[PDB]
């Protein structure tokens, strides 16, 4: 029963497949995209971190690659893992 | 044209279901309805009228010269990277009106509308005009030179308010081939490979026509809809937006319809066939247009672009350029 | 009406696409289908439905008298208000039946259901029967007034448990305004600007006539299905509303008839055109009501007036209304 | 099958909207549209295709012997029951083939898919060659045994390698209970129903019949994409399943057309509906089958059958099979 | 890397509007509506607060006038915004 | 304003009603079906629990009886409800 971050990233429609690459590559385990809409239509990735350092080091990416001219907020949460062979013991846990 | 033609083809053509449908919808929203054509179906409405249009442009391309749609296509072609550079020299130097907010606004009225197109195209057949089958193929060779010209020359602008600030490579194949692949063109460029080399007589005849009027009469609705929520989207910017959205596309028409009009002279070109270029001409993105250019070109304001086009390009093309341009290539009929 | 008739016309009627496609879905649904109708094919097939009734409504709008239509309207209202008021002198007054319950009931059951007028026009047209044109357009006349007289007879016997409860202002016009923004009723009156004003002949024939009975066979389905769902919702809520949900649009639908007939005799009013009326009465809201009595009613518990209406009120206004008041106005045919 | 037939055939069909479609929308796809046929589209052109194809084959079942069909049922599971054990004596028992792999590989390529029957109804009917109208309800006699017997003799050999690993109960009704409720099938079982019991001729002639090739062939493109991105999943396992995914629905089409041919000899059977069985065969899953292997064969990788299904055994028995076996039965006419 | 309340708010569709508009006059950056469903179809606010008063006081409005009649639950996280214009630093943050 | 856990489970499409059965056997007030997708098409489960003895329950049922052949990842949020009549005060809180 590991602790982890919950990093949240919903923004605009359009950068879906670009946000979706720079995650990717992080060395992030996986993602969960949603659809969404809203005010201030819209997109949500949730993406669970082993390190705080990975969940800042993806905000920081997408901040400083889209967040001059694309809207969206980048808020982390703080979880704690129970399963996923992934992520928690690859067993058990 | 003819006063006696704009007329009468207008009071007549806003009583057809293709424009009824389109200041309907406008004014169902405009009294709030509650009303959606889900998303799905619009996107289904696009793929039918796409595939229809592009069935017959590939199945009369299996005949023609490729000499007599030679001029047309690099007219085609020259007006989408034109009216790009006109936003450039006639809006984007006005006040309150940041070059990279105009050059994205050419990039839309360069582009084109299908939807539009499509409103045309049922008109001069309900009209007993007559134009070239492939006429519905010149519309990606203005869709994408204009987004790629708009996207270029932004990029220009920028990297010159760049290397001024400090005294004191824009990739273009990938988006001529992202262009290519956007869902509306794409169920073109399927329909014309399929005229061309496959035989789909059979199902043309028996579905993508008989509905094509139809949903284009729901699309007509739908963009008529969708183009009074963007009328907020005008306020917020500049207002000299709104004088380019209404004259733009009746100055883009024109100067179609006179290279058109070239080919009533040069290779034969009919006078069908020039009111689908003037029509392609003055049509404004709407659906198309706006993810390239919010792309290329982010720091541009999709309310300055997308508010313009949508709101105005579109109702303007559809309800006045319509009856204006059947009724030019109308009156050069004398006798 | 005879039995001859209401026999032959059920066994006959229960063997259409229409009331086949209803029971059909009941049943399958009863197996347990994990059979869906997209949410999205089922609104376009309602807008399809309801601006085809309504093209024609406004088609011969444009002919009619205005005097013709005028006590078939005023009947068309009187029953949406009159049948609140039965559902509460009737229903409301039994025990385990909370007043707020019944009068929201009644608020469904005065309302219309489209699919229910539209499958009972096919049947019409199937069977060879005749009725106005505009029939269709006294809808919006009932499903209003129903509404609003059992939102505001509801906000006031709760303040009359105010008043009461202490010694020991119902906004009507945006409630009608809202009822007339929904996405059904909207269709409707689109499509009746429509063929008032424009000339929308050219559509109607070629899509919006042809494909009328083919996706009112699937709504028929659809809302067989909703009606088999909703059914456990009624073991939740008292018994009594069983017992209204079945007799309620036989006695709703005849008192229409004899209102209807005032004018087989008045106005000259068709016997196909009272049977509109009769079968308009009998319907119960479905989807345009529920959500507007959720709103207005909000302490109605939904299982009371959704579970009424959707499982009960609709297959049997489709079952056994539409071939029993076929079957009246068809005796009242002697020699 | 004559080669001069299988070539004349297969050039030809591969220029029909059905087959054009299928690799039309392989090619799109391979060049990476963005295009999308929303998932609520293409729900209901299966609902479509498969109620048209069950209302027929139930209003030809209310003529039929009863025993003209016997013999094509009884091999109509005979089939689906083979298949999966073919798959288990030939592909399970090859190098990194997991066995339960195979197996559930097998009970998807025994299983049918309706888009590639649907594909072979309209070249049959296309290529005027005519079958038994209820040779479409063959399909739910094999779709389910194979399923089951992938299901059951799976669940059996975990069974042997769990009694083995010590040494040093499969519920069948619920799946072909679930089998029954599937959507596909539950609307062919609707349509079935309806033409049987009901008289559904009026809608089917101006509804379900006029729009089924034009729905197909979109189904047809629907079904090329997906085979196009299923491709990956091929990599992942094995390379014997693409050998199998090619050679195994030419081999289990002749099982069938041979023992179909037991029929242009004992009950009459069509030589229409002998192609109409072996065609059937061919087919692999696709839709219905993954969902019900997922769940009883659950350590099946997905890879493995959904891979080997729709990647290849789908664009086969379309582009390949059809105009094989339409050809086999057409050299069956000498003279 | 400024902290806030994530308030969640799931409850009936038809209230979409009246909540929206609820949210919209709190004083409240912007607002993040998914489409749910569940038991216990639904709709879903997410709402990041600078204060919690704002949070609380939201969840307040929304239960004083809609939640005697209309079902719904409204639950707060904690969670930590890394970037936004409109909430964190205007500018890296 | 009581306590309780935010139990996510995340999972594939097919478990809906499978999963959906096991936490309204665990003596779970309610739960949120959300449609999502990811990599690492999905679903997600938002399921609010009293004990934490019962998130766990819950996350450890699911993970018995799917999550050796089926993907998906259980997470727990930890958060604080302000309303909800079938959980926080039946009135007020
Ligand atoms: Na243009
Ligand atoms: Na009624
Ligand atoms: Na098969």
């Amino acid at each position: 029963a590991k602790p982890a971050n919950k990093l949240v990233i919903v923004t605009e429609k359009i950068l879906l497949k670009k946000i979706a690459k720079i995650i990717d590559e992080s060395g992030a385990k996986g993602y969960t995209v949603m659809n969404t809409g809203g005010k201030g239509a819209n997109i949500k990735f949730e993406i669970l971190t082993e390190t705080r350092e990975m969940a800042e080091e993806i905000a920081d990416r997408v901040a400083v690659k889209y967040f001059n001219d694309y809207a969206g907020i980048i808020y982390i949460c703080s979880a704690e893992v129970l399963y996923g062979h992934t992520f928690c013991g690859p067993e058990g846990c | 044209d003819f006063l006696s033609n704009f007329l009468t083809d207008f009071v007549g053509q806003l009583q057809s279901p293709t424009l009824a449908f389109l200041i309907g919808g406008m004014v169902i929203a405009a009294l709030g309805t509650q009303l959606v054509i889900p998303e799905a179906i619009s996107t289904i409405i696009v793929f039918m009228l796409l595939t229809k249009i592009g069935l017959t442009g590939g199945m009369a391309i299996r005949n023609s010269n490729l000499t007599e749609m030679l001029l047309p296509v690099a007219f085609s072609v020259i007006l989408g990277i034109l009216i790009v550079f006109i936003a450039r020299f006639t809006l984007a130097k006005l006040p309150n009106v940041r070059t990279v907010d105009a050059l994205a606004t050419g990039g839309l009225f360069g582009a084109v509308s299908g939807s539009t197109m499509a409103a045309a195209l049922t008109t001069l057949e309900e009209s007993k005009i007559s134009y070239e089958a492939w006429a519905g193929a010149l519309y990606p060779f203005m869709d994408i030179p204009a987004l790629v010209t708009a996207i270029v020359v932004a990029n220009i602008y920028l990297n010159k308010r760049k290397r001024k600030s400090a005294a004191a490579r824009v990739k273009i194949w990938p988006i001529i081939e992202e262009s290519l692949q956007g869902p509306a063109l794409s169920a073109m460029l399927l329909g014309l490979a399929l005229g061309i080399f496959t035989k789909p007589e059979s199902v043309y005849e028996g579905f993508y026509d008989p509905l094509f009027r139809g949903l284009l009469s729901i699309l007509m609705l739908i963009m008529g809809m969708e183009a009074w929520s963007r009328i907020g989207e005008l306020r917020k910017v500049a207002q000299w937006y709104v004088v380019y959205s209404l004259i733009a596309p009746i100055v883009h028409g024109f100067i179609a319809f006179g290279l058109g009009m070239i080919a009533h002279y040069a290779t034969g070109f009919s006078l069908g066939g020039v009111v689908v270029l003037a029509v392609i001409a003055a049509s404004s993105s709407d659906i198309s247009g706006p993810p390239t250019l919010r792309a290329g070109i982010p720091s541009a304001n999709p309310s300055a672009y997308i508010g313009s086009s949508t709101a105005i390009g579109t109702p303007i093309a559809i309800g006045v350029c319509i009856p204006l341009f059947i009724g030019l290539a109308q009156t050069l009929g004398a006798g």
